[PDB]
DNA sequence: TCCC
DNA sequence: TACAAGGGA
């Protein structure tokens, strides 16, 4: 029973919903992007068998393997320790994917990014063997980008720390299943990547307007049976 | 309690529908009601049954159609007809949808179809949608008829909007006021008082309606409903619509707040109005750069902004009376 | 506190009734980093007293009132302790904004 | 091959990345909300910030500029010569080279063999997929947080008005009157110390994404579908494309502004294998984070070569002193 | 040819590039914010400056002045003869030549072939939508950082007020009702040591942006639309435009101010190829930065020729000790 | 130490009305004192006009001027020797020059 | 295709 | 502010 925990320090992340013109950025990074990150890491480290002729097929099979290793499909969780704010940028973003209008068209479009000092993400695994545990620890880092390419991400620390069955208020994100069982946020973040499913997610951020933008901070949901300790601070977490 | 659920589509469209819920409720009654925000769901708790809800909604849309028929396939210069409908075909499409909703509604019959939502009620929507490697023909996004009509009613009764012509093109600034914690009936009616009908400002001397922040500052200058949000937290979501050479698109989506600006205005106007309203109007009309400096100073609390705004105003035509200076100094603290 | 009088005196240099338009002094004193330049700017601002008084006497309206020496020392005795430029900035801009008030002098 | 650079660069008097201009003759700059400490307070500020896409476009321009000098520059799209790079779409399925040579897009191998810009910056072929992400990642350009914390106040944004003169036939300024000379437009200029971070995954240049290795003789040697010599040539072309990046060739309004540029400090790492990105330059404590990351990487056993400019970056590390970014790329091309 | 010039120029009592607005009087000069060290946390200071647009316009004026005398001077815009910067404004789709001929703004090749100002300085035609990036770029004229740090901010400006002596024919100064322009107005004059940096890209002159190459014999032959002699004349005129540049012709109010110049030091590099821009002279430590840049660029494998005036540089590399800016441009034109 | 007020009061007699003596020259020279020596020289010219003012004040029915005491002169001397920094010199110079222009009630 |  | 670029019935 092991859980990877890696903290990423990034300027922005621009992963967004299904939307036109504006790509409505997620309030917190989705499980699908988090799974794809270590899928890319593992296919980069060992292309001996995880890399196939089709890049899409190789990524999809890596995702299948990593989700088979996950205790549940809704496993990865994030910690919004730093404040979450949103800003809007006008980007050239030529929209030539439309059927027609040649290729010399320039539609000035507009997008928004999410600013946050840093985040922590958890990868819960079951009884992974050391011969692959070292490889997965190596793949924990090398997560250079999350979502949009311009949204660089830098993992500074990554480690394997056991929950030890501590008691603390919930801090990590969790699906909206036990929170209903016991300022409440409801979202949908596309659990698995879509390739040629969606479940109600509780979002652990609340509003505190001290400045112009209200941004978000800890809502401190109730106490949970499982918790994780990092640098002297204990944070709640739920697993199936 | 009804605790009527609200569909999750878009925290802008969801705001409109769950916030026209209350205007549909008030005309039928439904006292002791509250609106709990859930980030985007915006659930509402009320002790109302469905029939009074329907009577209130049909009364609201009956007043809506009565206003629509007052001007004229009938196209009226109304907020829901031509003031906010940037597309010419929607000018006729929206009233027909509203009257179909009525005709289905007075005969105790539920709707059976769906309709496409314009970009006016939700800037997040549009024509196309990127599925895997391309877009779909037509408009993939569609909503229920009742939700569409009730969101239109909520937009028309509460949310302010300002249009400016400037020849062939047209700027339309649309604002929505959003709570995040808790509201009751009285608060929502105070917000309703903000809405002003037929803001067809046009004209040439009033050219500072571009720079949307300046336009909303001008609108809030002449709005004196209540200073409600000095005790309750609120946010504003704004967007713009353009007619540059018959090319309609959205080119601004910045999301800052509204509380501190009007708080500074309200602490700014204790001393008198005869030298306050004309002060702001003169600085807006004459020193547009000075007005921009002033609004930046209000937004980001920088000392030099007030001095620059005052200097620009005094240079051209502003009297800059003493009491306004004292109020500004007291704001500085 | 001893700001209204210096505010009126500074506004005496900006009103249209005084067709001299000394904006350099107010611009310089508004943009001050530390003690020396703000002191020099306020000195230059107060040096223009004789021309203001002569113009007011020749125009017929009452002459301007120079700030009293009782609160002249107040500026000094408060300003040395302002080692941090940040808290100095609020007063440096307060004097500038008081310099731009109406201050009806000659009716 | 795999190189990552991050540091702080000082630039001022610029109008880079104008925020779509403005209708009323007023052109602004893209703004960014930033949260920072204010002595037990999470305060928010407005700062200028250049988008990553603009750095991407400038890197592509530099790469196509340097790839013209080498004799292997024939393998380039006609769009690249015009500083285009939309790279096709639904209605386009045939690539035209510099001389007008037809190139088919069924497979990525021939696409990257016949085209150089698509090899390094990726491309998109919706008809047959074959999606290739760019090997160069550019983050946003944000001012460093300690600078914002120290300054907090002051606009640091100057709005200046420029007039375009259109005199009449003989001597008149025209019938439009001198309220505006002929026209008065506005431009905003920023000033501050910014942080940057760029990632170059040059180890995959010339290797198809779907076939990292071909592996038929039981050795995982790279599947270099292209000629090794011109592959290396593309490598130094991409490396030298970075020289007209930290020199004053970033952003817009180059003719009227040409931002006053100078590199303050930086740290770069290089390796023959994949490596993690270090840090963005926006953070004040990035040096210690870099030290921790390089310590962890060397403890796990990666061959990391480090270069430092205007920064000690510890002492036990075998860091190489660097005087300028061009010396850094000169030391990089050796491999 | 690709050339980069960066140096420091002294200046005192200059009323150059003022806002000129803010009501009716008190013409107040333009200023900009710059970041400096000041042996503490980085601080922003408010200093006089000259916009690069003015430098670009004056470079265009000098280029026209030195290009009329050339035999190819007929191929010039009519507005250029008037020193008019309105290159293909709103509405019009055609331009007038110097001899009265007309040219249609349809293709870039004809525009750059028949019009010289639109070639070097680029152009924009909104109607047809034609675009051409200028081949000359300039930076702001900012005071050098060490000077700002050392002067501790005396505002570096002075205000001088003066009047008009408009008097009636009868010899009496009438009032407003009679009609008299006897009025006072003030001007702001600045001083100090300023730095500058200008970059030229004369290697692309006479080459359309759309089709730089033609590929007849399977080599990247540049698409020279004009005769080589005309291209050489354009290049030499563009270079010689720098002679009046650093002499007192980069500012406004020349009839009453005429800013006093003396170039204290500068460095220029020419390598007829893609070359990174030099470090602007505003920074106090730019000498060593440029020295390292030139030495390691020469070591990298690029043929850079370096001309220096009043800088020690590194004294271990081949640098030409030029003594004047016009001597420098003579050295540049002798190697074309 | 309080002598600044006294010396400023004395300098105020050189500009104020009811005196017909307006020597802005010495006041401005003291104000712009870049170095200590010219500051001392300006103070010397300021003090050189003492007999005329002290006679004319009684001649015009006004109270005698507050001529600075020798202790004030000693303080001015000592401070000019331990102050060799132009930065503090400028602020002290404007400090004693600012008191010249004020609403002093020299003649009640 | 119509509809600005 | 000049030009383009668009959303729909």
């Amino acid at each position: 029973m092991d859980i990877l925990l890696v903290c990423l320090r990034f300027p922005f992340f621009s992963v967004a919903k299904r939307s036109y013109q504006v790509r409505t950025s997620f309030l917190l990074p989705p499980p699908s992007a988090l799974k794809g990150a270590l899928a890319k890491g593992l296919i980069l480290l060992k292309p001996e068998k995880y890399a196939s002729s089709s890049l899409d097929e190789a990524a999809l099979k890596a995702i299948k393997e990593i989700e088979s290793k996950l205790v549940d499909i809704k496993a990865v969780s994030v910690a919004p320790l730093s404040p979450l704010i949103r800003n809007a940028f006008l980007l050239k973003r030529l929209r030539n994917l439309e059927s027609g209008s040649n290729a010399e068209k320039s539609d000035a479009m507009r997008r928004e990014y999410t600013f946050t000092r840093e985040l922590l993400v958890a990868y819960i695994f079951k009884n992974l063997t050391q011969e692959e545990k070292n490889l997965y620890l190596k793949a924990a880092m090398l997560i250079d980008v999350i979502g949009d390419t311009e949204s660089l991400a830098t993992p500074v620390w990554a480690s394997f720390v056991k929950p030890e069955d501590k008691k603390a208020p919930l801090a990590f994100s969790a699906p909206y299943t036990e929170i209903y069982s016991l300022r409440m946020y409801i979202e949908k973040m596309r659990v698995s990547p879509e390739y040629s499913q969606e479940e109600i997610f509780y979002l652990p951020i609340e509003e505190r307007r001290y400045k112009r933008i209200v941004y978000y901070a800890r809502i401190y949901p109730p106490e949970v049976e499982k918790a994780l300790t990092v640098d002297g601070e204990v944070l709640g977490i739920w697993i199936p | 309690f009804n605790e009527f659920k609200t569909p999750q589509i878009d925290p802008i469209f969801d705001l409109y529908v769950a916030y026209g819920y209350v205007v549909s409720l008030i005309r039928g009654g439904a006292k002791e009601a509250t609106l709990i925000p859930h980030g985007a769901s915006y659930l509402i708790q009320t002790d109302v049954s469905n029939e009074e809800f329907r009577h209130g909604l049909v009364d609201a849309l009956s007043s809506m159609l009565s206003l629509h028929i007052a001007l004229a396939k009938l196209v009226s210069d109304a907020d829901f007809s031509a003031g906010a409908n940037i597309n010419n075909v929607y000018w006729d499409s929206v009233p027909r949808n509203l009257e179909k909703l009525m005709k289905d509604l007075e005969k105790k019959r539920s709707v059976k179809g769906t309709a496409t939502i314009p970009i006016t009620l939700m800037p997040s929507a549009g024509k196309y949608m990127l599925k895997h490697f391309g877009v779909q023909g037509g408009n993939p996004i569609k909503v229920d008829l009742l939700n569409y009509a009730l969101a239109w009613v909520g937009f028309h009764y509460y949310t302010p909007y300002i249009k400016y012509a400037k020849g062939d093109t047209t700027w339309i600034h649309i604002y929505q006021i959003a709570p995040v914690e808790e509201v009751d009936m009285i608060s929502i009616l105070s917000l309703k008082d903000l809405k002003m009908h037929l803001p067809h400002y046009y004209e040439s001397n009033l050219d500072f309606l571009i720079n949307r922040r300046l336009a909303l500052l001008y609108h809030l200058l002449h709005s004196e409903a209540l200073e409600l949000f000095t005790e309750k937290e609120f946010v504003i979501h704004s967007y713009t619509l353009e007619r540059s050479g018959n090319n309609q698109a959205i080119r601004s989506f910045e999301e800052e707040e509204i509380g501190k600006l009007m708080d500074f205005l309200w602490k700014l106007k204790r001393r008198d109005f005869y030298h306050a309203i004309k002060f702001i109007d003169d600085l807006l009309k004459k020193a547009t750069e000075g007005a921009l400096a002033l609004i930046d100073a209000i937004m980001n609390e920088r000392l030099e902004g007030f001095y620059t705004a005052l200097k620009l105003g005094k240079k051209a035509g502003v009297v800059s009376s003493r009491e306004i200076v004292a109020a500004l100094e007291d704001i500085i603290c | 506190g001893w700001i209204r009088n210096i505010g009126r005196y500074l506004s005496y240099l900006v009103d249209d009734t005084f067709e001299e338009y000394a904006y350099d002094v107010v611009d310089g004193i508004a943009k001050a980093r530390t003690q020396e330049e703000l002191l020099e700017g306020v000195y230059k601002a107060l040096r223009l007293a004789p021309k203001l008084k002569k113009k007011a006497e020749s125009k017929g309206c009452p002459p301007p009132r120079i700030p009293s020496p009782e609160d002249i020392e107040a500026l000094e005795e408060k300003v040395e302790q302002l080692s941090n430029p940040k808290d100095l900035r609020k007063l440096a801009v307060s004097l500038a904004l008081w310099a731009f008030a109406s201050w009806n002098n000659c009716p | 091959m795999y190189v990552r650079i991050s540091g702080r660069i000082r630039l001022n008097a610029h109008s880079l990345n104008a925020q779509g201009g403005g209708g009323t003759n007023y052109i602004e700059i893209t703004k960014t909300k930033v949260t920072v400490r204010t002595e037990n307070g999470w305060t928010v500020v407005e700062v200028p910030a250049i988008t990553g896409n603009m750095l991407k476009h400038w890197h592509f321009v530099g790469f196509v500029d340097y790839f013209k000098t080498t004799p292997y520059g024939v393998n380039l799209t006609e769009r690249a010569l015009r500083y285009n790079g939309t790279r096709f779409g639904q209605g386009e399925t045939t690539a035209t080279k510099a001389n007008g040579a037809t190139v088919q897009l069924n497979d990525e191998a021939t696409i990257i063999k016949e085209l150089a810009d698509a090899d390094v910056h990726g491309f998109l072929a919706p008809k047959t997929g074959r999606r290739r992400v760019s090997l160069v990642k550019a983050s946003f350009i944000l001012p460093t947080e300690d600078f914002i914390k120290e300054v907090e106040g002051e606009r640091l944004i100057t709005a200046i008005k420029h007039n375009r003169v259109d005199v009449d036939e003989k001597g008149a300024i025209g019938s439009s009157k001198e309220g505006t000379a002929q026209m008065l437009f506005s431009r905003e200029y920023a000033t501050g110390l910014y942080g940057f971070s760029i990632v170059l995954d040059l180890g995959l240049v010339g290797i198809p994404q779907g076939l990292p290795v071909k592996f038929e003789e039981n050795q995982p040697r790279p599947n270099i579908v292209i000629d090794p010599n011109e592959r290396k040539a593309r490598i130094e072309s991409a490396l030298k494309a970075l020289i007209p990046m930290l020199s004053g060739y970033i952003g817009a309004n180059l003719a009227r502004s040409f931002p006053v540029f100078k590199v303050e400090e930086l740290v770069a790492i290089a390796s023959e294998g994949p490596i993690p990105a270090l840090v963005h330059g926006f953070y004040e404590d990035y040096i210690e984070a870099n030290r921790s990351i390089i310590k962890n990487a060397r403890a796990l056993g990666f061959n990391i070569e480090v270069f430092t400019y205007n920064v000690d970056l510890g002492e036990d590390i075998e860091a190489t002193k660097v005087s300028s970014v061009e010396e850094l790329v000169a030391n990089l091309v050796k491999m």
